[PDB]
């Protein structure tokens, strides 16, 4: 069909599963080889919240592009690349962070 | 056009082989290379010590920005936003209000030195010749705040360089 | 400057993947908002070494869009400053290359002469290095009376100064020991990388843009192109010095042929009129008001231009709308081509050879942007 | 015994005042002006570098492994300064039973100075480059022993005092014509940074530049001499210093004029090419005292 | 004598004749109605006549090449690979692919 | 009392004598930084030595443009530097992004990564104007550690 | 004294380290083959060391054949280094 | 005209022969649209087969190009199909410049030019970086000009020039360089667009 | 030839000052040179020229001792020297007090000012607009 991408509907879901195992094994390895930073358990919780935002699945075309991107930004650790605890860090350290409420945001006055 | 870099066998027989071998057995060409720097040592060096001597320049040179004025008082800048739009760094900002009564010449006039890649474009785009680039080198600060130019003021304080600017612009009208 | 991820089997390189782009300034999206006259000084500030060779490719790209020829005088200034950049770049192609190896003298021997070269730039334009001099309307400002006597005065002493390097570097055993036999690539596979300046020109194919495609008054000026035999670092260095000795011929012929006339294009829809002219006449100042702020009002269409850089090419690809802002362009510097060659150039060579590859290709990190 | 302090303090000043020579003489080679602002001709700068690095400059070690890193500069400076003791001069301080054997021994132990510095850093990134720097020094010490013996087998025993007496009418440069060329190159291997280059970091500069003067003097004993004169010590002292200074200019000549030879092709100049040449001349120098009577 | 390129300048005649006769047969396997066979054949037949007439002359190498026989041999070497790829992937013989959306002007 | 005030100036004179800068080739500014070596305008062995080295150097010149890729890279160099460290932001890109600025990749100000003591405003920072940056650094060192 | 001369150099060298320390307050096995050959050649140098100091009382004709013999085999050891040493 | 005209058309009819020659093959698979203006040739290619077009012009008896050197891509949101990958090709033996374009939206993968051209893989990484177009059967697709911790694709006209992650502080944390801060200085949006049409003949009827 | 080189150095030391004068041009000044001097500038500035020496060089010039309020002789930057930088210093051929006169307009500052630096009385940023007015009164 058009266009190919990589997988058709059901096959695209199992490509995410293979991607999930490869990244789950690296988070204990990126403590001793990289840096302690936060925690091994807290690093694994960062994985689950990342896939929840990506969880929609309507077409295999969108899913396949996420796999290629998932084998790049999460690949920035496996083959040993320089980051120095600045790159590949997803969580905000200095975030305020803002909340969504008609009493909290309106008191600060924004938009 | 062709010029050829390859020598294509300089040594052939007996006489041409021995001298090509002599330079590799001992040195010769290294001693010849030693003589190149030897004569280079004796000839006088072209060196300029900055706090006393000064380097060569030109009648038209761009440094720190300073806005000029008319011989009988009056700020030469007319407020157009002309130089604002030409500016490739967007370093220059201009907001204009009427001056007391009648005259309409500037209010906000900030040129960022954090930005500005120095073109002379603002010198060229100006129809009244307000910003003229003077021969400037001396500028060193502790903060960004001290470096970025305020609402004219420090730009108007370019009177110390405006005497040179008036001399340099006399070599600028009907270009060179 | 360069990261360079290395894979070493014992001592020699197996895989050399240059993880570069550490100086991506982001000119791509940035020029899209700027007008044609506003976008001009970006091109000078792209490459760290070439000044008048830059903008030259950009101005001619606008000139191929507008279909308006620059004045006969201004074209001769463009070659006079086009060949003076061929001096500036090929100095740095030798000096910093030798400085990366470990040679101290040839850097400082040439930089005395190179500092005299910026006296020409200062007398012809505001700043030292980068100049908004080459424009779509030809040439911004005419040469002063003092400079034309100085070019002849410089060239007379230059021929001995460049020949001082040959009796210092080429004749010595060290360079015939070090640079000889590093990455001998001259085949159809070498053609499959596309270097244009040097490399293919330096060894193998007799093709050059200078003879085949004229830019501004070419073929009339006598050119000499050095082509070697072996694709090693030494013969790719010899041709650069042979370029330098056979470059003064062009500069002398530029001094011989100078027709007095216009500096900018007389048509005031491309280039701003004279300062004495704009103050009196009406139409001049309105065009001065609209050539600044507002851009050019360019004809729509996609055009590709490439003028010979001493490093390689500046393949500017301007895509134009009816509006004054050019929507997207890419500067095709040879930095993308030269670093791609390191996948083949590093095969069966030491760590010290890698430094010699970068120097002979002259990968100045400003090249890699678009 | 006060003369030992009169051979450390003026020597430490000689390594200090090298900073003038190492960039002014090197400066005129490169057409640049060296020291000028600091002093009348920059004479205040060499002592100013000492106040900068010793007192105010603090330490930031990588790991600091108990005894090491604060032991390597002691081996660096100590071995460089002890080399001055066996030197013949007009008169030597505590003359050894055999001279040149002490000279080759303390230079071969001076390899440790660059060895312990490689062990000081915990990282693997530094030690590979450190062992490469050892290879530059360790390899050339093989030939250094051979070329020494060929000069000795011509005339004199190992004692350095006898080497002055044998050079009465003519220099040893003329009989040892290819061997004199070797000592210009072989000495540059010991961290001179001319054919090949790799607080406590400042102390290594005071030790590495000290060996440069040491090799300049040692070449001016084995090959230079001109006159002895035991009755007049005045004539020898001035004439020896000028000969050593001319060799110091040639050491800074290679640093400016010539690029690095590569580490791999450093083992192609030596071993592949120099070792067959030096031994062939050593074979020649065995036959010389037998062909014609030449025994001390 | 040797060429400037990496390809070795070997003294070989009729080597160009074998490769140019081989490619004519490959073109007459699958495409017949296509214009790709009809146009490429008349250029190759024009070039083959120059080789037969001129015996090892530099003027024969100067015709449509002018970079000796080594450059002309490279043109024949990749010609067999280009013909086999055109025979495998149908594009010249068949035309039935969909048309683009109506937009072109910037 | 008098010896205390005079000895402090002697330590400050040691840095007034010689300053070793870092050779960062991250700019067009870096070519003008190579003009400091060029004989016509020299601070070479007047104070400046081009040996550099990441650890032994006292001064580091941030030459021109810095990207988000080089932002963690230049920071770890600053940590390797000794305690008496001075940072010169030579060039308009180093001062706050001369060009680009509003761009996605270029870091604005340099002070967001590494604190700056001496600012040099010039794009092509003329060697004449570059001579001020070192001379001002020597002048700025006046008094250190009173008690 | 040799003991007094040697110890004075080391004690002054240790003192220079304390000045900087106390005052301020706020893989690849190809290298191994080169190292081994250094040791094996230097032992042949050790046998060839006595030559200028030894040849004074002993007969020259008996020594001449034996003195060159060590240098010949020292070249044969280098002749084995030509039959593929490696990339080094 | 003396200064007004750049060059008179003489080779335009000679280059128009190429506009017929490749079109004489007539594939719906390949040809589609052929545009020729200002001594230059432009061809756009159907997404299904890009590799067979690139094997052509390479070698070939009539025209020898070989060098498929410079590789660009166009971002335009006007059309239903978004991106336009543009190949710039140069001949050494023939001395001519021809253009190869793609018309597809290419959010869905497109065929790679790596087996035909060696240096094409480095340019293909840039298109995946700036534009976000994946190349099928590509060896080593790695980020070059983008940051290691960069979200999205930096060139696309859908998002601003400043971005989302751009400002990098140091402040409170001893070693970690900041990322989540988004604020930057105000880029003045110029609304300079001239009234009246610039040129005739370029005007399209609604 | 050898005697003329040594005699030329002796004439330079004897000309400019003597015993105390030569030391001021050696210790304070980087390079010692003798030639023609204009000697007409604001404060204690000399500005000498006319010397051959090398191309793009206009004599020693010499920095001023106490220019405005710095009171320094050992260390001085390019803050000194009045409007003459574009004149005999680098660009123009005619000397500022000899041939080419400075133009009077009564707008330029009479007393020359030094560099701002980190010292007090330096450069500063300032607001310009009066902003949107808002007022509330009982
Ligand atoms: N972890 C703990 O130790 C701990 C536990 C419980 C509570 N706290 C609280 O948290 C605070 C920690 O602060 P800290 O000890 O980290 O500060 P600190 O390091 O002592 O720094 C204070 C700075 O202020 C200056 N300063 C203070 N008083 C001065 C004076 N009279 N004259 C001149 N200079 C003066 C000093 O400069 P000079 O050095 O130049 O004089 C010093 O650099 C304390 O105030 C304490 O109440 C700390
Ligand atoms: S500087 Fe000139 S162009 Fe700019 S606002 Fe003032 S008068 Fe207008
Ligand atoms: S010189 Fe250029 S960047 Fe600077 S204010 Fe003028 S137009 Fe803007
Ligand atoms: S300030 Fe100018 S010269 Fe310096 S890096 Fe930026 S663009 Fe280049």
């Amino acid at each position: 069909v058009k266009p190919i991408f990589s997988r058709d509907m059901n096959e695209a879901k199992r490509r995410v599963r293979e991607l999930y195992r490869a990244w789950y094994r690296e988070v204990p390895n990126t403590v001793h080889l990289f840096q302690l930073d936060i925690s091994v358990k807290q690093g694994r919780d960062k994985v689950r919240e990342m896939f929840k935002k990506n969880a929609h699945i309507t077409d295999p075309r969108v899913v396949d592009l996420l796999v290629i991107k998932g084998k790049m930004e999460l690949e920035e650790t496996i083959k040993v690349w320089k980051q120095r605890t600045h790159v590949m860090r997803f969580f905000h350290e200095t975030e305020a962070p803002r909340p969504k409420d008609f009493l909290s945001k309106f008191y600060v006055g924004h938009d | 056009t062709y010029k050829y870099v390859n020598l294509r066998e300089p040594s052939m027989d007996m006489k041409s082989v021995t001298d090509r071998a002599a330079q590799t057995l001992l040195w010769t060409e290294l001693i010849r290379g030693l003589g190149m720097t030897l004569s280079y040592l004796f000839r006088e060096p072209a060196t300029i010590n900055y706090p006393f001597e000064k380097g060569p320049l030109s009648p038209r040179f761009r440094g720190e920005h300073a806005l000029r004025r008319y011989p009988s008082g009056e700020e030469r800048c007319i407020a157009c936003k002309l130089c604002e739009a030409v500016c490739p760094a967007q370093a220059i900002t201009i907001e204009a209000e009427p001056r007391a009564d009648g005259s309409r010449r500037t209010t906000r006039y900030d040129i960022d030195m954090t930005k500005c890649i120095y073109c002379g474009f603002c010198q060229e785009a100006c129809p009244v010749d307000a910003i003229v680039e003077g021969p400037n080198f001396e500028f060193s600060t502790e903060t960004h705040e001290e470096l970025l130019y305020n609402k004219e003021k420090l730009l108007n304080n370019g009177d110390k360089w405006e005497a040179e600017i008036a001399a340099n612009i006399q070599a600028d009208y009907l270009y060179r | 400057v360069l990261r360079l991820v290395m894979e070493l089997s014992g001592e020699m390189v197996r895989k050399c993947d240059p993880h570069i782009g550490l100086l991506h300034r982001g000119t791509e999206k940035l020029i899209e908002y700027k007008t044609y006259l506003q976008a001009l000084p970006y091109f000078d500030r792209l490459d760290y070494v070439s000044m008048m060779c830059n903008e030259q490719a950009y101005s001619l790209a606008v000139e191929k869009l507008l279909n308006i020829r620059p004045p006969p005088r201004a074209q001769w200034i463009r070659v006079l400053f086009g060949e003076i950049t061929r001096l500036l770049n090929h100095i740095m192609a030798v000096t910093t290359h030798a400085l990366d190896i470990g040679a101290m003298t040839p850097f400082f021997w040439m930089f005395e002469e190179r500092e005299k070269m910026f006296e020409f730039y200062e007398r012809v334009s505001g700043a030292r290095m980068h100049a908004a001099y080459v424009r779509p309307g030809g040439v911004h400002q005419d040469l002063p009376l003092g400079l034309m006597d100085d070019i002849y005065e410089f060239s007379k002493n230059f021929s001995l100064r460049i020949d001082e390097l040959e009796e210092m570097l080429t004749n010595n055993r060290i360079w015939r020991n070090r640079t000889v036999d590093i990455g001998i690539v001259t085949a159809e596979d070498a053609l499959n990388y596309g270097f244009s300046g040097v490399m293919l020109r330096g060894s193998g194919i007799q093709w050059d843009l200078r003879k085949t495609q004229p830019y501004d008054v070419y073929d009339q000026v006598e050119f000499d192109v050095p082509i070697g035999s072996r694709g090693d670092c030494y013969d790719r260095y010899l041709c650069r010095v042979e370029e330098m000795r056979q470059s003064i011929r062009i500069i002398s012929q530029c001094l011989n042929k100078m027709p007095p006339g216009e500096i900018k294009v007389d048509d005031a829809k491309v280039s701003p009129p004279k300062r004495a002219e704009m103050k009196t006449s009406m139409e001049s100042l309105i065009h001065h008001f609209k050539l600044y702020t507002e851009g050019y009002q360019v004809p729509p269409g996609a055009t590709y231009t490439a003028i010979e850089a001493p490093k390689g090419e500046f393949g500017v690809y301007l895509v134009s709308d009816g509006s004054s802002r050019p929507y997207r362009c890419k500067i095709k510097a040879p930095g993308f081509a030269h670093l791609a060659g390191l996948d083949k150039m590093s095969k069966g060579h030491m760590l010290a050879d890698v430094v010699a590859i970068i120097g002979t290709q002259d990968i100045v990190f400003g090249e890699v942007d678009r | 015994m006060i003369n030992i302090l009169m051979l450390i303090i003026p020597i430490l000043l000689a390594v200090a005042f090298l900073t003038l020579v190492e960039r002014k003489v090197l400066g005129y080679m490169q057409l640049r002006k060296g020291p000028n602002v600091v002093g009348p001709y920059g004479l205040l700068q060499p002592i100013a570098d000492a106040i900068k690095l010793f007192i105010k400059e603090p330490l930031r070690p990588a790991t600091s492994s108990a005894s090491m890193f604060i032991l390597a500069p002691i081996m660096a400076l100590g071995l460089a300064l002890t080399m001055w003791i066996p030197l013949p001069m007009p008169y030597p301080l505590i003359n050894m039973n055999l001279g040149v054997l002490f000279m080759l021994a303390m230079s071969s132990l001076a390899v440790y100075s660059i060895l312990w510095s490689g062990w000081a850093s915990n990282s693997k990134y530094a030690l590979i480059g450190a062992l490469r720097a050892v290879a530059q020094t360790i390899s050339y010490e093989v030939t250094l022993a051979i070329i020494l013996l060929s000069v000795l087998l011509m005339s004199g025993s190992f004692t350095l005092s006898t080497l002055i007496t044998t050079q009465e009418q003519m220099w040893l440069i003329l009989p040892a014509w290819p061997l004199a060329m070797m000592w210009f190159i072989s000495t540059l291997a010991e961290t001179n940074r001319a054919p090949f280059d790799l607080g406590p970091f400042a102390l290594f500069f005071m030790a590495e530049y000290a060996n440069i003067i040491m090799m300049n003097i040692f070449t001016a004993i084995l090959f230079l001499g001109t006159s002895h004169n035991p009755h007049m010590p005045e004539l020898y002292t001035i004439n020896f210093t000028i000969k050593s200074l001319l060799l110091t200019m040639s050491f800074l000549w290679i640093r400016a004029s010539y690029p690095r030879f590569r580490y791999d092709q450093l083992m192609h100049l030596l071993w592949k090419n120099f070792l067959p040449l030096t031994l062939a001349l050593c074979m020649w120098h065995v036959s010389l005292p037998i062909l014609t009577s030449g025994i001390p | 004598t040797g060429l400037v390129g990496l390809a070795v300048c070997e003294t070989p005649h009729e080597r160009l004749k074998i490769l140019y006769t081989k490619i004519l047969d490959v073109l007459g396997h699958i495409p017949k109605n296509a214009a790709y066979r009809k146009y490429t054949e008349q250029i190759t037949n024009e070039k083959l006549s120059m080789v037969k007439a001129e015996p090892d002359v530099k003027k024969l190498e100067e015709r449509l090449q002018g970079g000796q026989i080594e450059e002309v041999i490279l043109q024949a070497e990749n010609e067999l690979s280009l013909a086999r790829k055109m025979i495998q992937w149908k594009p010249w013989e068949p035309l039935v692919e969909e048309p683009p959306a109506s937009q072109w002007k910037w | 009392e008098y010896v205390v005030a005079k000895l402090d100036d002697l330590i400050n004179w040691a840095r007034r004598s010689s300053l070793w800068p870092m050779t960062f080739g991250l700019a067009c500014c870096a070519v003008e930084m190579m003009h400091m070596a060029a004989p016509r305008y020299d601070m070479d062995r007047f104070g400046v030595v081009f040996r550099a080295s990441p650890r032994q150097s006292d001064v580091m010149i941030v030459a021109g443009t810095l990207t988000n890729k080089m932002a963690p890279a230049l920071r770890k160099v600053y940590d390797q530097m000794p305690e008496p460290r001075y940072v010169v932001s030579m060039g308009s890109c180093a001062n706050g992004g001369g060009y680009y600025h509003y761009s996605y990749s270029v870091v604005r100000g340099c002070d967001r990564i590494v604190p700056v003591d001496i600012y040099v405003p010039g794009c092509p920072p003329t060697a004449e104007a570059l001579l001020y940056g070192i001379l001002q650094l020597q002048k700025k060192i006046k008094r250190e550690k009173r008690l | 004294n040799l003991m007094l001369a040697l110890l004075t150099n080391f004690t002054l060298a240790t003192l220079l380290v304390i000045i900087a320390f106390w005052l301020p307050q706020l893989f690849s096995m190809k290298f191994f083959l080169v190292a081994i050959t250094f040791l094996l050649f230097d032992l042949e140098i050790a046998l060839l060391l006595p030559l200028p100091w030894a040849s004074q009382t002993a007969n020259l004709n008996t020594m001449l054949t034996m003195a060159l013999f060590l240098i010949i085999l020292l070249a044969v050891s280098l002749a084995y280094e030509w039959t593929q040493k490696g990339l080094e | 005209r003396p200064t007004v005209r750049p060059r008179n058309d003489v080779a335009h009819k000679q280059l128009s022969a190429f506009g017929e020659y490749v079109a004489e093959i007539l594939p719906k698979y390949v040809q589609q649209v052929q545009v020729s203006c200002f001594n230059e040739l432009e061809i756009c290619i159907h997404p299904d087969g890009v590799i067979p077009v690139l094997t052509f012009l390479r070698d070939h008896s009539n025209a020898q190009f070989k060098s498929l050197a410079d590789l660009t891509a166009v971002d335009i949101p006007t059309r239903q199909n978004r991106f336009e990958i543009v190949y710039n090709l140069l001949s050494l033996r023939f001395n001519s410049r021809i253009r190869v374009k793609t018309y597809t939206d290419e959010l869905t993968p497109i065929e790679s030019s790596v087996p035909v051209y060696k240096a094409a893989n480095w340019y293909e990484r840039e298109i995946w970086d700036m534009f976000g177009v994946f190349f099928a059967n590509h060896p080593d697709l790695r980020r070059i000009l983008t940051d290691y911790g960069f979200e999205g694709h930096p060139f696309r006209k859908d998002f601003p020039l400043s971005g989302y992650v751009e400002l990098r502080y140091d402040d409170e944390v001893k070693r970690v360089v900041a990322e989540p801060v988004e604020l930057a200085q105000e880029f003045r949006k110029f609304d300079l667009n001239s009234p009246w049409e610039a040129f005739p003949a370029y005007r399209q009827p609604p | 030839e050898l005697l003329q080189v040594l005699k030329r150095g002796l004439q330079q030391v004897s000309g400019h000052g003597g015993l105390r004068g030569y030391l001021r041009v050696l210790f304070r000044a980087n390079d010692v040179r003798v030639g023609t001097l204009v000697g007409e500038d604001k404060y204690g500035n000399k500005y000498y020229e006319d010397n051959k020496q090398f191309f793009g060089r206009h004599r020693w010039v010499i920095y001023t001792t106490e220019m405005n309020g710095k009171n320094t002789f050992w260390d001085v930057d390019g803050s000194m020297v009045p409007p003459e930088w574009h004149r005999w210093l680098h660009c123009m051929t005619d000397d500022p007090p000899t041939v080419k006169p400075p133009t009077a307009r009564k707008f330029i500052w009479t007393n020359h000012k030094f560099n701002l630096s980190g010292t007090p009385q330096q450069y500063v940023p300032y607001s310009t607009t009066r902003k949107k007015i808002q007022e509330w009164v009982p």
